[PDB]
C-alpha cells in the first residue's frame, strides 16, 4: 500500500527550472507489477468480447494462482493470461472456443492450448468436456437466428452426437454444421462461410459434418419443426 | 463481424514465417569474425553493440566472447558504457 | 449552459485521444519489432466505455485520476418522489459559483431571468440563487455550424 | 452529441502515423452506433429494454463502431489499404427516450407493453441501474 | 535511503531521498503546506 | 487381451566420446546434411536399418526411426563407423535407448467422452486441440494416445516390458467403454 | 572502411605468434604477408611505423624490428 | 569472389582452358585471369535469369544427397527429364544446388 | 537455340571485362585473342568399444570422384521431403546431359530415397 505524490501548486513545489522537484517513484514489486499488467490484459480481452466481471474475476483469480505456483514462469504472461481466461469461461459453464479466445488476444491458438493444459496440471483441477449446445446460444444469436431456428441446431447437434453420426468430430464442427442443416430448414438461411466466421469452423469442415448428419436429417430434427424447406429438399453437399 | 474466431494472427504467422526463413543467426569461425569485426571498425571508431551484432550476423553470446578478448567496454556517462574494437 | 451533449463531447475528445493514444503506443511496439499489428488489438475499449460510465456513475467530472480539478455533481441520481420533483430534477440549472462560498450577487434574481428561469423555484439554505430550473416553455440552443 | 460531436471528434482527430522502414497510417472513417444491447453471461446479444438495467442494475449503453482506414507503406513504391469496417471501440450510454434509444418513436402502447410509464419523459442515463440526471 | 548510505550511493542520489523522507516526514503530520504537492491517496484524494 | 503392441519408433542416445568437427561430416558423409542456421547438429540417414541419426560436435548421437532394440543399437554402431571411417575416433559409450513408440489397435470404437469422466485424473481429452484422448499412466510413465476409430499409441517407453505392461493395464479400461 | 582495420589483425597475429614462442622481433612487410594484408594502403604503413607500433604498450621496438612485451607482463 | 557455380561446366572449363594457354605465353598475368573468371560469373548468372523463360520437369530416384554451407548435393539414378517439347533419359545425375 | 544463347553470353562476357581490363592497364588485344581460343576449345558383444564386427557397410566412395557422368548445377527455391520423397523447386540454372546443355527457368522434381 502506497501513497502518490499530488501535483505541484506554488513556486516552492517545482524546481529551479520548472520541473517539480517532488516527483512520483515506481515503488511497486515486479512480481506485482506483473501481475497488475496480466489483470489489465486480462480486462482488455474480456471486454473485445463482452465478458461478464465474474469470469474476469475467476480469471484473475486463476491467473494468480498460476503466477504463484510458478510452474509457467518460462511462458509469456499473455499466454497464461488467455488460457486462464479460457479455462474461467469453462469453469463458469459458458465455454470460448480457442480461436475465439485467440481473437481477442495476440497470443496464438497453440500456445494457449499449450498453456491451457499446463495451468490444469499445476492446479490440479479439470474442465467438464464441451457439448454442442456449449455453443449455441452464441453461435446462432451473432448469426441472427430466432429462437426456433435454434433450439432445432441445438436438438439436431445433441441427438446426432447421441446417435453417434458424427464420432471423433469436434463439437464446434458438430454445432456449426447442426447450425447450417437448422438455418437451411427454415426461412432464415446462412451460408456455410457465415456460420464458419462466427463459428471459427472452415467451411469444409462444415460440409464434412454436415455430410455425416445429412443422411439422417428427419430424425436429427424436433417434431414440432415448421420445415420452410422440406428436410427432403434439403441441400445435399 | 469484429474479433472473428481465428487460429493465429495473420501479423504473427507472417512474422513467424520471416523468422523461420531466415533461420537463427549460425556461429561462424573465429577467424571470419574477427577479419568482419576489424573491417566494420574502419567505417566507424565506436560501435555499439546492439548494432554491432548486426553487421557481424553473429550470435550475441559468441560475437561478446571473441569481443571480450580483444574488445574492452568504455564507460562514457553521456549515454552508457559502450564496447571498443580498439584492441589497446 | 453546457447541456450533457457539450458535457458528454468535452469527456469523448479526452477518452478518444487516450484511445489513438494507446493505439499509437500497441502499434509502436509492433512495428518496432518489425511485425505487422493487429488493429483490433490495438484498440482498448474500456477506455470509453468505462470512462463515460465512471463520469456519468460517480458525477465526478472528467478523468477518476484528476478528480481533483474534477467537476462535482454534473450527475445526480434522477429524483421519483413525484412526477414533478422528477420533472424538475430534468429542468434543474447549476450556477457556476460553488455552493461552499457565499456570494449574494450571483444568488440574486436578476432581471435576465424573466421568461428563461423559473423565479420561485430555488432551494432554500446554502444553495438559495445557485441551482435554478428552467421557465415553462424555456429552451437552450443545441448550437450550430456559423458557416 | 450522438449525431454530429461524436462524428466530429472523430473526423477531427489526426490519422496516426507510424514510422520505426515500413510507414503505418490509421485514419477513422465513419461512427456507427447500435441499439442499446446486453451480452448474456454466454455472449449471446440481446436488446437491452430500460426497465431490464433497471433491475439488473446493467448500464444503459449502446455499443460504438469506427470505420478505419489501414495503409502501409514498404518504401518499395507499393501502398496496401484495407478498412477495417465497423471497428468496435466502446459503448455510450444512452439518454431515455432519445433518437437512439429503443423506446424512441414507440406509441404509448408499446411502451406499456415493455413495463415502461409513457407519461415518463426520459432525458436520463442508467448507470448500473441508476437513473442519472445530468444537470446543465 | 539507508540501504543506499550503506551502499555508498551517489551524493545527489541520497539527497533525493532525503527530499522524499522530508516530504513524506512532513506531510504526514501536515498535508495542506502551501505552495507544495499534495500526498495523494492512490486515487486523487489527498491524505489527512 | 490377444494384442501385443507393435513398436513403431525407438530413440536411443549414444556418446562416441570425441568431439567431432559437423562441417567436415557434411562434406565427407555420404547422406549427412548440417544447416548451422536451421539446426546445430548433423542429421543422416541410413536406407537399410532405416533410421534417421543426429550428430553433435560434442559427439553424442541421437539415433531414431528403428523398429526394434536390436534395429537402434545396430544403426547407432553403423553410424559410429561412418564416423570413425572419417578418421575420428568414435566409439560406442553408454548406449542406451531414450524413447519407444508403439501403436496398436483394439479393434472396436471407444468412447473417449466416458473415458475421461472415469479417468479425468489421468485422461485429457480437448477435441479442439487433438482428437485424440491423451492418457497419462502413472504406475508405468507412459501417454497413450486414445482414438475413437480404437488406435492406441504408447510413447515414452525405456524398455518394451512398459509398452506392454501399459497396454495390458488400459484395454480392460477401454474394454468397459467400447462403442 | 579504411585506415583502422588493419592494424587490429596485425596486433593479433602478432600475440598469437608471441604465444607460439616466437619472441624474434617481426618486420613490418613481414607481418603483412601473413595477415593477408598485402594490399595495404601506403599511407596504413607509415602510420603503423609511426604511430600504432610504438604508442602500443605491448609492441617493443628492438634493432627497428618491433616484438612483443612480455618483461611488462608478469611471467 | 563470387558465386561460383558455373566453372565446373563445358563454358566455364572452355574459358579457364583459354586463360591458361594466354597465361603460358605471359600475355596476361595470372591476376588477370582470375578477374575474367570473375566478371564471366556475374554475367553468366545475370544471363541464365533473364533471357531464360521456360520451365520443365523430371523425375527419378535418389541415392546419396548432401548439404553444407547451403549446397546440396544430390544424385539421382535412372532420372527421366520429361519436357513438354520432348523427353530426355538418363541412367544417374547429379544436382548441385546452392543459395 | 542453346548456341546463340551462347554467343549472346560472349558479347556480355566481353562487354563487362572491359571496364577491367583498362583498370590493370592491360591492352584490349588481349581480349579478342581470349574469344578466338575460347571458341576453338568448345566446338554376446558385452565389451562394444570395437566396430570391426561389422564390415562391409558402405557403398562405393567413386561416385563423387569421377564426376564423369551427367552434372546439373542449379539454384533451389525450396526443396521438402516427407519420410520417403524429395521435392525439388529447382530456380533457373544449367545441365549437361550427355554433353549437350540444357537450360530452363523452373524445375520441379520428384525423388525417392
Amino acid at each position: 500500500l502506497s501513497t502518490m505524490i499530488g501535483k505541484g501548486t506554488g513556486a516552492a513545489s517545482f524546481d529551479e527550472f520548472g520541473n517539480s522537484k517532488y516527483q512520483n517513484r515506481r515503488t511497486m514489486s515486479s512480481s506485482d507489477r506483473a501481475m497488475m499488467n496480466a489483470f489489465k490484459e486480462i480486462t482488455t480481452m474480456a471486454d473485445r468480447i463482452n465478458l461478464p466481471r465474474n469470469i474476469v474475476d475467476r480469471t484473475n483469480n486463476l491467473f494468480k494462482q498460476v503466477y504463484e505456483q510458478k510452474s509457467l514462469k518460462g511462458r509469456a504472461n499473455d499466454a497464461i493470461a488467455s488460457a486462464c481466461l479460457y479455462i474461467a469461461c469453462r469453469q463458469e459453464g459458458v465455454p470460448r472456443t480457442f480461436k475465439e479466445i485467440c481473437a481477442v488476444s495476440r497470443i496464438s491458438k497453440k500456445e494457449i492450448g499449450r498453456c491451457f493444459k499446463l495451468i490444469l496440471k499445476a492446479l490440479e483441477t479439470s474442465v467438464d468436456l464441451i457439448t454442442t449446445g456449449d455453443f449455441m446460444s452464441r453461435f446462432c444469436s451473432n448469426l441472427c437466428l430466432p429462437k426456433q431456428v435454434q433450439m432445432a441446431a441445438t436438438h439436431i447437434a445433441r441427438k446426432a452426437v447421441e446417435l453417434d453420426l458424427v464420432p471423433g468430430r469436434s463439437p464446434i464442427s458438430v454445432a456449426a454444421a447442426a447450425i447450417y442443416m437448422a438455418s437451411q430448414a427454415s426461412a432464415e438461411k446462412r451460408t456455410q462461410k457465415e456460420i464458419g466466421d462466427i463459428a471459427g469452423v472452415a467451411d469444409v469442415t462444415i460440409r464434412q459434418s454436415y455430410r455425416l448428419i445429412y443422411p439422417r436429417a428427419p430424425d436429427l430434427f424436433p417434431t414440432d419443426f415448421k420445415f420452410d424447406t422440406p428436410v427432403d429438399k434439403l441441400p445435399q453437399l | 463481424t469484429n474479433y472473428k474466431p481465428v487460429a493465429n494472427h495473420q501479423y504473427n504467422i507472417e512474422y513467424e514465417r520471416k523468422k523461420k526463413e531466415d533461420g537463427k543467426r549460425a556461429r561462424a569461425d573465429k577467424q571470419h569474425v574477427l577479419d568482419m569485426l576489424f573491417s566494420a571498425f574502419e567505417k566507424h571508431q565506436y560501435y555499439n553493440l546492439k548494432d554491432l551484432v548486426d553487421i557481424t550476423k553473429q550470435p550475441v553470446v559468441y560475437l561478446k566472447e571473441i569481443l571480450k578478448e580483444i574488445g574492452v567496454q568504455n564507460v562514457k556517462g553521456i549515454h552508457k558504457n559502450t564496447w571498443e574494437l580498439k584492441p589497446e | 449552459l453546457d447541456l450533457a451533449g457539450p458535457l458528454l463531447a468535452f469527456l469523448f475528445r479526452g477518452m478518444f485521444k487516450n484511445l489513438l493514444k494507446e493505439v499509437r503506443i500497441y502499434a509502436q511496439k509492433f512495428i518496432d519489432r518489425g511485425k505487422d499489428f493487429n488493429l483490433e488489438l490495438a484498440i482498448k475499449t474500456r477506455i470509453i466505455s468505462d470512462g463515460l460510465k465512471y463520469s456519468l456513475a460517480t458525477g465526478n467530472w472528467g478523468d477518476q485520476k484528476k478528480a481533483h480539478q474534477a467537476r462535482a455533481g454534473v450527475s445526480q441520481v434522477l429524483n421519483r418522489l413525484t412526477f414533478a420533483s422528477t420533472l424538475s430534477h430534468l429542468r434543474r440549472l447549476n450556477s457556476p459559483i460553488g455552493r461552499d462560498g457565499k456570494l449574494a450577487k450571483p444568488r440574486q434574481l436578476h432581471n435576465t431571468l424573466w421568461g428563461m428561469v423559473c423565479p420561485a423555484e430555488t432551494p432554500e439554505g446554502h444553495a438559495v440563487g445557485l441551482v435554478k430550473n428552467l421557465a415553462l416553455m424555456a429552451y437552450i440552443s443545441v448550437g450550430s455550424q456559423p458557416s | 452529441f450522438i449525431q454530429m460531436s461524436v462524428q466530429r471528434i472523430v473526423e477531427d482527430a489526426p490519422p496516426i502515423d507510424l514510422q520505426a522502414p515500413p510507414r503505418y497510417l490509421l485514419k477513422f472513417e465513419q461512427i456507427y452506433l447500435s441499439k442499446p444491447t446486453h451480452w448474456e453471461r454466454d455472449g449471446a446479444p440481446s436488446p437491452m429494454m430500460p426497465n431490464e438495467a433497471r433491475l439488473r442494475n446493467l448500464t444503459y449503453s449502446a455499443p460504438l463502431y469506427v470505420d478505419i482506414t489501414k495503409t502501409v507503406i514498404k518504401e518499395g513504391e507499393e501502398q496496401l489499404q484495407t478498412q477495417h469496417q465497423k471497428t468496435f471501440i466502446g459503448k455510450i450510454p444512452i439518454m431515455l427516450r432519445s433518437t437512439y434509444c429503443l423506446l424512441n418513436g414507440l406509441t404509448d402502447r408499446d411502451l406499456c407493453e415493455l413495463n415502461e410509464c409513457p407519461l415518463d419523459p426520459g432525458g436520463y442515463f442508467i448507470i448500473n441501474g441508476s437513473e442519472k440526471v445530468l444537470i446543465a | 535511503l539507508r540501504r543506499n548510505e550503506q551502499n555508498g550511493a551517489a551524493a545527489h542520489v541520497i539527497a533525493e531521498d532525503v527530499k522524499l523522507l522530508q516530504f513524506h516526514v512532513a506531510t504526514m503530520v501536515d498535508n495542506e503546506l502551501p505552495g507544495l504537492p499534495r500526498a495523494m491517496q492512490k486515487s486523487g484524494r489527498p491524505l489527512k | 487381451s490377444g494384442i501385443v503392441p507393435q513398436l513403431q519408433n525407438i530413440v536411443s542416445t549414444v556418446n562416441l566420446g570425441c568431439k567431432l568437427d559437423l562441417k567436415t561430416i557434411a562434406l565427407r558423409a555420404r547422406n549427412a546434411e548440417y544447416n548451422p542456421k536451421r539446426f546445430a547438429a548433423v542429421i543422416m540417414r541410413i536406407r537399410e536399418p532405416r533410421t534417421t541419426a543426429l550428430i553433435f560436435s560434442s559427439g553424442k548421437m541421437v539415433c531414431t526411426g528403428a523398429k526394434s532394440e536390436e534395429q537402434s543399437r545396430l544403426a547407432a554402431r553403423k553410424y559410429a563407423r561412418v564416423v570413425q571411417k572419417l578418421g575420428f575416433p568414435a566409439k560406442f559409450l553408454d548406449f542406451k535407448i531414450q524413447n519407444m513408440v508403439g501403436s496398436c489397435d483394439v479393434k472396436f470404437p471407444i468412447r473417449l467422452e466416458g473415458l475421461v469422466l472415469t479417468h479425468q485424473q489421468f485422461s485429457s481429452y480437448e477435441p479442439e486441440l487433438f482428437p485424440g484422448l491423451i492418457y497419462r499412466m502413472i504406475k508405468p510413465r507412459i501417454v497413450l494416445l486414445i482414438f475413437v476409430s480404437g488406435k492406441v499409441v504408447l510413447t515414452g517407453a525405456k524398455v518394451r516390458a512398459e509398452i506392454y505392461e501399459a497396454f495390458e493395464n488400459i484395454y480392460p479400461i477401454l474394454k468397459g467403454f467400447r462403442k | 572502411g579504411y585506415k583502422f582495420g588493419v592494424l587490429a589483425k596485425i596486433v593479433n597475429y602478432m600475440k598469437t605468434r608471441h604465444q607460439r614462442g616466437d619472441t624474434h622481433p617481426l618486420t613490418l612487410d613481414e607481418i603483412l604477408d601473413e595477415t593477408q594484408h598485402l594490399d595495404i594502403g601506403l599511407k596504413q604503413k607509415q602510420w603503423l611505423m609511426t604511430e600504432a607500433l610504438v604508442n602500443n604498450p605491448k609492441i617493443e621496438v628492438i634493432d627497428g624490428k618491433y616484438a612483443f612485451k612480455p618483461k611488462y607482463n608478469v611471467r | 569472389m563470387a558465386y561460383q557455380l558455373y566453372r565446373n561446366t563445358t563454358l566455364g572449363n572452355s574459358l579457364q582452358e583459354s586463360l591458361d594457354e594466354l597465361i603460358q605465353s605471359q600475355q596476361i598475368t595470372p591476376q588477370l585471369a582470375l578477374q575474367v573468371l570473375l566478371q564471366f560469373d556475374k554475367a553468366i548468372n545475370a544471363a541464365l535469369a533473364q533471357r531464360v523463360r521456360n520451365r520443365v520437369n523430371f523425375r527419378g530416384s535418389l541415392n546419396t544427397y548432401r548439404f553444407c554451407d547451403n549446397v546440396w548435393t544430390f544424385v539421382l539414378n535412372d532420372v527421366e527429364f520429361r519436357e513438354v517439347t520432348e523427353l530426355i533419359k538418363v541412367d544417374k545425375v547429379k544436382i548441385v544446388a546452392c543459395d | 537455340t542453346v548456341p546463340k544463347l551462347y554467343r549472346s553470353v560472349i558479347e556480355d562476357v566481353i562487354n563487362d571485362v572491359r571496364d577491367i581490363f583498362l583498370d590493370d592497364g592491360v591492352d584490349e588485344q588481349v581480349l579478342m585473342e581470349l574469344k578466338t581460343l575460347w571458341e576453338n576449345k568448345l566446338m554376446g558383444q558385452v565389451e562394444e568399444e570395437p566396430l570391426n564386427s561389422e564390415d562391409d557397410v558402405s557403398d562405393e566412395e567413386g561416385q563423387e570422384l569421377f564426376d564423369t557422368e551427367n552434372v546439373v548445377v542449379c539454384q533451389y527455391d525450396k526443396i521438402h521431403r516427407s519420410k520417403n520423397k524429395w521435392k525439388f523447386h529447382l530456380k533457373d540454372g544449367i545441365m549437361n546431359l550427355n554433353g549437350r546443355d540444357y537450360i530452363f527457368s523452373k524445375a520441379i522434381g520428384d525423388a525417392e530415397w
